[PDB]
């Protein structure tokens, strides 16, 4: 609705919807469903020193959108 | 050197009916309900499927015209020819309807309405309403509105039956 | 004195190595058992994605014709010991070297292998901790990063491993053209008698708005990426099992060799000492 | 001069004019049913509801036509 | 003066006006079938039901037409 | 010269013309009870609110219908 | 007094009015075929049933037009 | 030669014509409530603002209708 | 009294009214072709059948047009 | 001969005709608002620009209506 | 008594009534070209064929208008 | 006999008829703006451009009304 | 017996009836430009092309009105 005007893409909207739906699940089943929405992905580039410089091209969590 | 394409390993193709061909009266619809590259139903024959699209609800019966529907967070009903109703809830995705008698509903998340609970939705809605006032900026407000809409749809689906 | 001690010490080391590898085998077998359920539930999500993107095309014209960035998103595993999957992916990438090539690999091994070989064609890589199930959010992250790497990109080629069977892991490709080229092809299919299999699909897409079409495009690209990563994970597990079994066999052979040498050394030393002492 | 005139054949003309109202009535009815079909082809499970509402519409537009008809009779027998 | 006059020919004009009601009725009927097609293409499996409803709509619109015709036949033959 | 006439029968003709005002009125109602159906299929959960709004629109159109009917009756019994 | 006047030409004007009904006939027919095309574009394999239903609708609307023509010819030859 | 005639009944005819405009008003109202419902189905969250805008449109259309009705009534009593 | 009149020019009036029928004919044709284009936009490979059906509908409407024209010619040349 | 006649009540007729010009005006306004609602449902963030354009359209349509009403009042006072 | 009255100014009314028929031809052409514009955006690759079909439809509507003008001129002169 | 009759009030009637033309013009203008809204809510980035075209259409459509209005004045001031 | 009457003021009625035809032309132009505005928002890249076709329609829709307008003069100045 109003999220398009702010530049939020469709995929982020889908991720938010799925996260909310999982949060609405019963206590017992959530243990499974929550495994399909927890962010565990990151962007890295190897620098000269060897440190894995982390990129900020795309937000990982929904609150950062 | 010619690499394959991942679609060659999937032999369950899509049957598209030709333009200049005779009509057939179908009594069942082949449904294919999918969540994150995983199906719950595999070409299951059903009497009808009710899907809540963006413009409005669609009641798909055998022989429906070819169409593409952009789903919204909402319930999805499947009624078999036997007379048994199965209700899911979806958070998003697409529905492809074919005039040959097939309906492929590919959702990001499709979970049984029973699995959902009421009090959890109410408390999450209250928390989102409280956070809306403290939204950092416009984007946070839009995100909280999205979450609130999803929760309201879930609660309405639960209260309906 | 020294020979026997060294042989026994290295034999003990090999024994510990074998035990560690056996534990690794058991853990990987548990993971393979958990992940094998996908096979029943696959090969049905991507049906209209085929119509959206499946196109029998030459491997030369599609490459030379483009004059904008050609993004490549090879799928690679975080941990080694998988086998020849990463090597084959690297070979496939090398065969497709071009001035327009851009790499956004996935996995630590892919990053470490494409950073050195291709420094000027590498921007950054994505990493996922294999803690949760491969979900849609990860695919969306990959797609968003790919777009931000090169928004004016001719195509986005995903290279992954397809797990045909327990012992067969081929290399598969998903090609994701730019929105403009996809729109042109879709319009040609809808109007012209050519592409007769996509005529209804293209006409259905055209009837709808443009935002819906763009959302459809992004959604099916994400689905393709999700399928790729899932198949790559399954293939990685299978190849890890195979390579672990091979390593176990090699370790057992080396332990047998060392035991034979230890027996020979002890007998030789005992007899030599006895002869030179009491004779 | 003060010529009071009573043309007896005019009460036909007015009657006909009243009947023209039915043109906007019948057409309206069609529209309802038209949409009804499109509403049934979208959510057939709701037909038993929609039909009632459609009937209600016909029960209102028709009630309008009667009024016109009433005039078309009052002027046709007076 | 009191000049009553009986112009016979007027009983034709009114009749013609009544016929104009058929302009609506006809159109309305067409509209129904129009939508019917758009419905029968959308969900052919329901054609039968839709057809019945379409007939119902016709059976109503034509009814209005009857009244108009009656008026005509009640003024042409008068 | 100075001349004046009083044609009584004309009081019918106007009464007919006012009746034509109902042609739109009835049609208008149809439009409402058309879209209502299309609205109830898309959002069956909102049948009550849409029905109330349709009743409101029907009353608003009936107001104009009664205005025209008042004009017609006044020109009929005058 | 009462004055019976038998005008001859008034049997023409009414005729010309009845023909106006055909305006609401032809348009309706157009509508039908219009929708038909759209239907054949949406469900082309269902062309035969749509064609037959459109023919039925055309027959009914043409029957209405034939009634109007009956009235027109009755007045023209009267 | 000069003949000045004051026909009294004509003031009825015009009055009726002034009422015909009401149709174009009444139909319009339905159109508003024909689409309002759809909007309420498309975006139920805006059930309030859309209602106010529709009321504004109805008020303007009713102002037009009253402007016509003033002419209708002035000629009925003069 | 017993009286009888015959006006020569009235046969013009009716003729014109008959021509008004064509207003509902030509428009109808446009409607058809309108929809035709839309159909040809979403089913380019089914153009021949759509064109044939459009021609059929045009001829069917032209039948009504020719009926009205025949009435007009009968009232203009006699 | 060279006869000349002036009729008094004719200005009531023409005036009424001008009032019919307000039928398409009011209807037009409704149409605007109709579409407006749909637009506000499709793009709810544009609740003010669309309102401004609707007001502009109403102003132009009302200017046309006032052009007609000027004639309607002027003939009524001639 | 018998009166053979020949009014010399009645052909203007018939000519105007016939000219009214162009209100349908113009609207039909407008509908044709509106649908043409809608279709070209939908499927721009077929612009030429759609243009040809629209030209055909316009030619047919213009033929109808030519018939109406033939009647109008014939009445105006004859 | 042969009488050169000159009626004076007729110039009102014709004038009123001309005003009926505006009933279309007004309506047409509304249609434009209607679509304009549906076009601004479908691609707001083009709003300004769209607005310009809309104005152009008005400046054309309005012109037609002026023609009709001119005729009215010519007959109303003669 | 044979009586010849030459009414001088009847050309006003015919001129107004001819002017009535401009309503259809205005409505057609409005429909054309509304469809243009809708289309451009769907395929902006081709806007210019669409515009040309729209103008063509106007060129082919205004001309008809001219003919009607022409008749008006041919009766207003005669
Ligand atoms: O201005 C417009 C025009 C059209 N559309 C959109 O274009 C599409 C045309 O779709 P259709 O007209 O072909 O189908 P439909 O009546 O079944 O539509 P739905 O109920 O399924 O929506 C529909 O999805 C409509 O919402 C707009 O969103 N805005």
């Amino acid at each position: 609705s109003s999220w398009r005007d702010h530049g939020i893409s469709y995929l982020k909207y889908l991720n938010v919807c799925t996260e909310t739906l999982h949060s609405t699940v019963k206590e017992s089943r959530r243990a499974k469903y929550e495994r399909w929405s927890k962010p565990c992905y990151t962007a890295q580039r190897p620098d000269g020193a060897g440190g894995q410089e982390t990129i900020d091209k795309v937000p990982i969590h929904t609150k950062d959108y | 050197h010619d690499l394959p394409e991942g679609f060659e390993f999937m032999e369950h193709k899509v049957v598209n009916k030709d333009i200049h061909a005779p009509h057939e009266n179908l009594e069942t619809l082949r449904l294919t309900l999918t969540r994150q590259d995983e199906f719950l139903l595999r070409e299951e024959p059903v009497k009808c499927v009710t899907v809540t699209g963006t413009n409005g609800e669609y009641g798909i019966y055998p022989g429906h015209a070819y169409k593409i529907v952009q789903l919204n967070p909402s319930p999805l009903t499947v009624e078999y020819t036997d007379g048994t109703t199965k209700k899911y809830f979806v958070s998003g995705g697409f529905a492809h309807i074919n005039n040959e008698g097939s309906c492929d509903v590919n959702t990001v998340e499709c979970t049984l309405l029973d699995d959902l609970d009421l009090a959890i939705a109410e408390k999450e809605l209250a928390a989102q309403q409280a956070a809306l006032g403290s939204a950092k900026d416009d984007k946070a407000k839009s995100v909280v509105e999205i979450r609130i809409s999803v929760i309201e749809a879930v609660i309405a689906a639960l209260k309906h039956h | 004195s020294g020979k026997l001690r060294l042989y026994k010490e290295k034999l003990e080391g090999y024994n510990r190595f074998y035990s560690i590898v056996k534990t690794i085998k058991m853990v990987t077998l548990a993971k393979y058992r958990a992940a094998q359920g996908r096979i029943r539930t696959r090969d049905f999500s991507l049906r209209y994605t085929e119509l959206a993107f499946s196109k029998p095309q030459a491997s030369r014209d599609a490459v030379v014709a483009a004059k904008n960035a050609l993004v490549y998103i090879p799928i690679t595993t975080n941990r080694g010991s998988c086998g020849a999957l990463n090597s084959n992916i690297v070979r496939c990438i090398d065969s497709v070297v071009s001035s327009k090539m851009v790499l956004m690999p996935v996995g630590k091994r892919g990053i470490d292998s494409f950073s050195k070989l291709y420094p000027d064609e590498f921007r950054y890589g994505i990493i996922n901790d294999m803690k949760e199930s491969m979900h849609f959010g990860y695919a969306t992250f990959v797609i968003e990063n790919a777009y931000e790497v090169s928004k004016d990109a001719d195509r986005y080629q995903v290279i992954f491993n397809r797990f045909v069977s327990a012992g067969v892991q081929r290399n598969a490709v998903y090609n994701i053209p730019s929105y403009e080229k996809w729109k042109e092809d879709l319009a040609d299919a809808a109007s012209s008698d050519n592409q007769k299999n996509r005529y209804l699909f293209a006409n259905a897409l055209q009837n709808e708005e443009e935002q819906l079409i763009r959302d459809f495009f992004d959604f099916h690209a994400a689905l393709a990426v999700l399928n790729a990563v899932g198949e790559n994970e399954l293939s990685e597990q299978a190849a890890r099992l195979v390579a672990v079994e091979g390593q176990l066999t090699n370790i057992s052979s080396l332990q047998q060799r060392t035991s034979s040498l230890y027996n020979k050394t002890r007998q030789f030393g005992i007899t030599a000492a006895l002869i030179e002492i009491l004779s | 001069s003060t010529v009071a005139i009573s043309v007896q054949g005019l009460h036909y003309v007015g009657t006909g004019l009243a009947a023209i109202a039915l043109a906007g009535v019948g057409l309206g009815i069609g529209t309802i049913f038209g949409n009804l079909l499109v509403a049934c082809a979208r959510q057939p499970n709701l037909t038993k509801m929609l039909f009632n509402y459609a009937i209600l519409g016909f029960a209102l537009t028709e009630a309008i036509g009667l009024f016109a008809l009433m005039l078309a009779f009052l002027m046709l027998f007076s």
